[PDB]
RNA sequence: CGCGACCUCAGAUCAGACGUGGCGACCCGCUGAAUUUAAGCAUAUUAGUCAGCGGAGGAGAAGAAACUAACCAGGAUUCCCUCAGUAACGGCGAGUGAACAGGGAAGAGCCCAGCGCCGAAUCCCCGCCCCGCGGCGGGGCGCGGGACAUGUGGCGUACGGAAGACCCGCUCCCCGGCGCCGCUCGUGGGGGGCCCAAGUCCUUCUGAUCGAGGCCCAGCCCGUGGACGGUGUGAGGCCGGUAGCGGCCCCCGGCGCGCCGGGCCCGGGUCUUCCCGGAGUCGGGUUGCUUGGGAAUGCAGCCCAAAGCGGGUGGUAAACUCCAUCUAAGGCUAAAUACCGGCACGAGACCGAUAGUCAACAAGUACCGUAAGGGAAAGUUGAAAAGAACUUUGAAGAGAGAGUUCAAGAGGGCGUGAAACCGUUAAGAGGUAAACGGGUGGGGUCCGCGCAGUCCGCCCGGAGGAUUCAACCCGGCGGCGGGUCCGGCCGUGUCGGCGGCCCGGCGGAUCUUUCCCGCGCGGGGGACCGUCCCCCGACCGGCGACCGGCCGCCGCCGGGCGCAUUUCCA
RNA sequence: UACCCACCCGACCCGUCUUGAAACACGGACCAAGGAGUCUAACACGUGCGCGAGUCGGGGGCUCGCACGAAAGCCGCCGUGGCGCAAUGAAGGUGAAGGCCGGCGCGCUCGCCGGCCGAGGUGGGAUCCCGAGGCCUCUCCAGUCCGCCGAGGGCGCACCACCGGCCCGUCUCGCCCGCCGCGCCGGGGAGGUGGAGCACGAGCGCACGUGUUAGGACCCGAAAGAUGGUGAACUAUGCCUGGG
RNA sequence: GCGAAAGACUAAUCGAACCAUCUAGUAGCUGGUUCCCUCCGAAGUUUCCCUCAGGAUAGCUGGCGCUCUCGCACACGCAGU
RNA sequence: CCCCCGGAGCCCCGCGGACGCUACGCCGCGACGAGUAGGAGGGCCGCUGCGGUGAGCCUUGAAGCCUAGGGCGCGGGCCCGGGUGGAGCCGCCGCAGGUGCAGAUCUUGGUGGUAGUAGCAAAUAUUCAAACGAGAACUUUGAAGGCCGAAGUGGAGAAGGG
RNA sequence: CGACUCUUAGCGGUGGAUCACUCGGCUCGUGCGUCGAUGAAGAACGCAGCUAGCUGCGAGAAUUAAUGUGAAUUGCAGGACACAUUGAUCAUCGACACUUCGAACGCACUUGCGGCCCCGGGUUCCUCCCGGGGCUACGCCUGUCUGAGCGUCGCU
């Protein structure tokens, strides 16, 4: 029954929030669940980018939006041939690839090239074995670091 | 709990039985069968809108609020008068803003602690602290919340070096980071002016921390000090200025009981 | 204060682990300090009590100095029984009084083989908190 | 009128496996209302919810686009924020009512069938040995079986792959053992066991202390330990504990070197030849449920039923027509993600025994109903049974003494122990039922007193009695106030230094790639403005911000002053 | 003041529904204990505090075995967005700006070019500023200081009333066009009207009060409806088998 | 369901059982709604209602307020006149 | 000349100011204070929880309870006198409620009046003596009177009961 | 003062409020994520020196062996033992056990009926009979044996 001006209100609760209702005295708890995955992940992987593999820039889709960039999902192929890099090699050298991307403009695709010669140029492939052959990177270019990435790897700034 | 006097199974038998109308307990050869349920006025049964757990416990403040809260309670951890008035047993101390040096950062024996807080003339806040230990007066007693006692000078300390250790045991000494102050333990009870303990490195570090005035928090992203609604807090200087006085009608205080008419 | 979470510290759940706790744990609960003698020889402060211990009651009615010997232990009643703490009764049988090892200090202990390692065990482990300490 | 292959199909208490019930919060299929709502009402909604039913696991489903989009494009799933309570639906009304983009948690990708290539390269089950045996497995050897040619292995699967030619560079993984070396984060992985400070010090309360003063710094000690519980009252110290990369002993976990037995000739890049998509499926017509999907979002039954530069999609039917974007009909999958059931814990602005769960206890118990089912009441002696021995009355129940108890006016349904209610003792009343309002009076129980309540406090005058002073200086100490801002230090406003400016930073899409580093961009440096510091000089608020001298005054202490003073007393 | 008693005056038993209750209306033997406007979402106004054309809050991150901790702190997050920062149109879309001056186009209250000022005015408008004239002041005059009074005049917020103006929709009317292009192209005027518009801003965040809903919904209070199950031990029938 | 037929009976139950759940079912309708004091203080009137036991909006009420005047020798306004 | 309050000696004192000035304190004027529903305000009115704070209180006795023990507020209540009780409690400043009962044929438990009231009425039936026993109308034995009256109150079974 | 009654008081009960405790709830978090035909979940019955109930267990029945632990156990008895000893007790549990129903399994549910294997006595397989041990439920998979079919053939 409504009295003298305020809105109508459809407020929906005609069902029954009652019984389906979620609090979140997890909140805190599960903020800490999640501390130590970000924690041990990192522990574990010792020597990689904490953060994932390295991922490409890439530009948002509708209209309003343009003129923003992103981390996009993975790199794309036709991007890999032209970097010199194999798409199954590169899944293991932490490069991330889509193999599903429509590439059309040269514009983007060697932006996103000259972040895989980026990547590899700042990149110490840890040998198979300690009595290891080639690519990988020497025993001075080695010591120097155990250095983690904390942080995504190379962010992408607009 | 959802199920509260709620399981019952009672129809009610109203009217033409004398009774009462309520949800009545079936069958039975108990004496629990026409008794009533599911009346908040009946045994068993149960409660006003059962307090549930999706009330709006946890509550909110602007981030600028609670930090000029803080301001605030440390403006008032110095001035003796709001803080001696808290009950802490300030009058044998050297100076107000008590700040100490950085090797109190590395000592790591409650001994060593028990001795600074001698030679700062501050035992006799914990030892006040130590004569107020008693029993909770309430039901709190048979949960987890026995005894009491008063709070003690606050602690304060850029980097626990071992400190922390040592000054734990000693009742009533809370530790703050600067970098991390909180508005419940340096205004506890919602009242103004603990007595606080800056070591010299944490001191320094409150300028920096949030702000002097004309110059950034360099620390906090973008935060600087409130402004104050007035400067000369005395208004008795103000009010006798020869400014303000020359400017002023002269009183009126003959006072005047009313006349008996005859 | 405590810390390690994975212990209570809660007025009832400790309450409860008391007149619950099994015979096995009694022991360590039914535990009494030792005379300064052996404290000072031994270098162990308390130990549990034991059926034919020698006892000087402290606390309660009838402290004094006399060294009664142990009888038995009511580890139900969680509670001890010693020989000249008694009280005699309407028609004269004589009953023992209960007291805890707590309010009691031990002036001889019986020793034993297994008895005999737990002092070496306890004052090798003082020793070794005091090393560890130095 | 035989024997033999196969195909179909039986029987075996055959050899070996396995399936079935339960649990059921969370999980998945389906099924499925009506109260209710719409002020009725059937449309709608409740609501794809409850029951019903089916199904799983430590999570469940989904998942590597027949997607999104209309950008200058993105890129499996799920989840949280967000969109957004929005696009639309609706006796367009009650309600209903999603999605696309972004940010973030997490984030991994992959496998079939066919086309073909490759002496089935395969697979299953026996027998003998070699190792291995508390998740049955490798190694070998056997004209020991059998499937499989209606098709078993490898490569391969569309993001290209195969096959060829020559372009380049070069060779380590896997598994069965069998050892051994580093116990491998709460701050030595899991579990168990076992272990690690300091007073029963004085005195004094008390039945008993754990209480109150004190005790070489709030007393003594300890304090990486002062949580908690126990302990005949409130106890850091008595005891368990607590803290504490504190110790040690088993076991269990996981990861590192060796030996061995087996398995494996596994790359990279270029030019050509060809080779490709999963049918009663898509689609359409229809009907039925669903959502929000719509002139059809989803799912159904039936009917009709495809193609190969095709098909779907590209959200008001349709033709034409142009463009984008996937690729179904086969399939798997961690992670975040859910958890009123279980085990195991931790806590609380909680309830505190007619509350809190039905259940603090013989609680899902007693009892009821034939049965589905229904389903209670009920905690407390004391600290210790020390729970009345013994005399006595009484058939016995009960008493009186006595005894125990700090307390039995704590006596086995015992802390406390209200009111209704009843028990008797004392006082007073009593023909208009009691009971009530206003006003007095009498009497009591108590309560103040007074064996004068004459209540106190100044000042003064008088008369008694008694100490050292007050007034004064002088020595000291400590305040206060004043100013000369005298001298210095301090800060406000102004000016000067362009002096910090690079030895002062940070902000700015300011400017130079004349610079440097890295790849036009990023980082760095250099110029600019706004900001914040030094030098010194000048003016002024000269400010509670002092500090030094000079002053003026006060107070205290110590000297002097012996008595017409200055106190005390009556 | 309270207990009993005494008197004098007063005097119906509460609760409730009710035009009207002591009701010959209903509840109510008495006493203990329990017992009824609660929480959440959404609005709305009122108010409190922070910051202010911003402001936030999460959700996320970075910082804990929590003792206190499931806290606090911090984050180009800090804005990916909400809310606000602009409306109007069904929709394609357009979008808050006027004055003045001079010059040029015939100032044709039509078009364009250079300068100046910038939110137009009127009436009320707290009101701040100016103020003629008093009004003293031991003498006559002179005169600077100082206040009180002060007719009269000026700026005028906030707000109110009005008159003007500009954006969008729609109408009417009527002018000139630009010309990457051709005008069934685009474009410009005048007047009127519709708009929850602009016309030198007030929101944001967080409190609390009230209220209104949605919510079980202040508690208690039906006859019903639905979904699943248990029963022929009574009785009703049929049947089977016994007895009188 | 069962009825030689009477709405008989279905285990003290029948115009159609009992048990549990949906289930806080809904109710314009009965009843009640728990501490003091101070101030102001109604309506049963308006139009629409599937409206007549109820709502919708007219009123009247309170609260919250604000704009001002001037009783500070120096007031305009308002009004059951 | 017409001089300085650290002194005019003060009803005016402007050189410095209540005792009074919790600056939401206190003081004087006037004026006014019928109330259901409702609002609003005020509640050192009341209940329970926590953060503060009260060198709070407490085995030399708390809460409750009880009081023809003194009082105070208008009153919510509050404060004081004693006894008993045996373990904990309160005051202020804040915060937090499942927050204050006479009512709901309200819920549970208890208790009255009624009231020592209704009532112990279906089958004709008992009496004596002894025993046993503390105690006998009620048990037992004997004796006597009676009934059921073989379609039974006789003697055996089913289902049920256990 | 006669008795009753009312009020109040002084005490006696009745009742069980209030208060004060609390081995229980409730709520919220964390870790793990635990079944079975080798025979579960669920029920029945039994088991202690004195034991009805709860609880614990299963004809090895208020437990079994073992390892810690390390002297009790106890309402009362009774006990071994040698407390210089798996050594009392308790926890753990890993060694062994698992009455009857039950998906409940030979068929049915009376608790009766059987079948088929073994080993005692009986026999001296002579068959019962008496004693003892193992199997025997439905579905379905891989394999095996035995088959059926005017199904399709082949050879005769
Ligand atoms: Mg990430
Ligand atoms: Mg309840
Ligand atoms: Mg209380
Ligand atoms: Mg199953
Ligand atoms: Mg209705
Ligand atoms: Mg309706
Ligand atoms: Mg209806
Ligand atoms: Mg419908
Ligand atoms: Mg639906
Ligand atoms: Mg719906
Ligand atoms: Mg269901
Ligand atoms: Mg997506
Ligand atoms: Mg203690
Ligand atoms: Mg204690
Ligand atoms: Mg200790
Ligand atoms: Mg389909
Ligand atoms: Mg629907
Ligand atoms: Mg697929
Ligand atoms: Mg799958
Ligand atoms: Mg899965
Ligand atoms: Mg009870
Ligand atoms: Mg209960
Ligand atoms: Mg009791
Ligand atoms: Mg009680
Ligand atoms: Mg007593
Ligand atoms: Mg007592
Ligand atoms: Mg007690
Ligand atoms: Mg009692
Ligand atoms: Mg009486
Ligand atoms: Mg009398
Ligand atoms: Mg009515
Ligand atoms: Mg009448
Ligand atoms: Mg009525
Ligand atoms: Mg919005
Ligand atoms: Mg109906
Ligand atoms: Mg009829
Ligand atoms: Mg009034
Ligand atoms: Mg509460
Ligand atoms: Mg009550
Ligand atoms: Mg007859
Ligand atoms: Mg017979
Ligand atoms: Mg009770
Ligand atoms: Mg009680
Ligand atoms: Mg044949």
């Amino acid at each position: 029954a409504p009295s003298r001006n305020g809105m109508i209100l459809k407020p929906h609760f005609h069902k029954d929030w009652q019984r389906r209702v979620a609090t979140w005295f997890n909140q805190p708890a599960r903020k800490i669940r999640r501390r130590k995955a970000r924690q041990a992940k990192a522990r574990r992987i010792a020597p990689r980018p904490a953060s994932g593999p390295l991922r490409p820039v890439v530009r948002c889709p509708t209209v309003r939006y343009h003129t923003k960039v992103r981390a996009g999902r993975g790199f794309s192929l036709e991007e890999l041939r032209v970097a010199g890099i194999h798409k199954k090699v590169a899944r293991t050298i932490g490069i991330s690839v889509d193999p599903r991307r429509r590439n059309k403009c040269t514009e983007s695709l060697q932006a996103n090239v000259q972040r895989l010669k980026e990547y590899r140029s700042k990149l110490i492939l840890f040998p198979r074995k300690p009595s290891a052959p080639k690519k990988g990177d020497s025993s001075a270019e080695e010591l120097k670091l155990a250095t983690q990435l904390t942080g995504p790897v190379m962010p992408i700034r607009n | 709990s959802e199920l509260a006097g709620h399981q019952t199974s009672a129809e009610s038998w109203g009217t033409g039985r004398a009774v009462a109308r309520i949800p009545r307990v079936r069958g039975g050869g108990t004496h629990r069968s026409g008794q009533g349920a599911f009346g908040n006025m009946c045994r068993g049964g149960r409660m006003f809108a059962p307090t549930k757990t999706w009330r709006r416990w946890h509550r909110r403040v602007n981030t600028t609020q609670k930090r000029y809260a803080i301001c605030s309670a440390l403006a008032a951890s110095a001035l003796p008068a709001l803080v001696m008035s808290k009950g802490h047993r300030i009058e044998e101390v050297p100076e107000l803003p008590l700040v100490v040096e950085d090797k109190v950062e590395s000592y790591k024996k409650t001994k060593e602690a028990v001795l600074l807080l001698k030679k700062l003339k501050a035992w006799n806040d914990i030892k006040k602290v130590y004569a107020s230990q008693r029993m909770r007066a309430g039901k709190g007693k048979m949960r987890n919340r026995r005894r009491i006692q008063r709070r003690g000078p606050c602690i304060i300390y850029n980097e626990d070096n071992g400190i922390i250790k040592a000054f734990r045991n000693i009742p009533g000494i809370t530790l703050l980071n600067v970098s991390k102050l909180n508005i419940l333990k340096l205004a506890p009870g919602g009242h103004v002016g603990r007595f606080c303990i800056w070591t010299e490195s944490a001191f320094r570090k409150l300028d920096e921390l949030y702000g002097t005035w004309r110059k950034a928090a360099t620390l906090k992203s973008n935060y600087n000090l409130p402004m104050h609604k007035m400067l000369n807090t005395d208004l008795s200087r103000i009010l006798k200025s020869p400014e303000i006085q020359r400017a002023l009608r002269a009183p009126r205080k003959k006072i005047h009981r009313r006349v008996l008419k005859k | 204060m405590k810390f390690n979470p994975f212990v209570t510290s809660d007025r009832s759940k400790n309450r409860k682990r008391h007149f619950n706790a099994p015979s096995h744990i009694r022991r360590k609960i039914m535990s009494s300090p030792l005379s300064k003698e052996l404290r000072q020889k031994y270098n162990v402060r308390s130990m549990p009590i034991r059926k034919d211990d020698e006892v000087q009651v402290v606390r309660g009615h009838y402290k004094g100095q006399q060294i009664g010997k142990v009888v038995q232990v009511y580890r139900k009643k969680y509670v001890i029984y010693i020989e000249r703490v008694q009280r005699e009764k309407a028609n004269g049988t004589t009953v023992h009084v209960g007291i805890h090892p707590s309010k009691v200090v031990i002036t001889r202990l019986k020793l034993d083989k297994d008895r005999k390692k737990i002092l070496e065990r306890k004052a090798k482990s003082r020793q070794v908190g005091k090393e560890k300490g130095k």
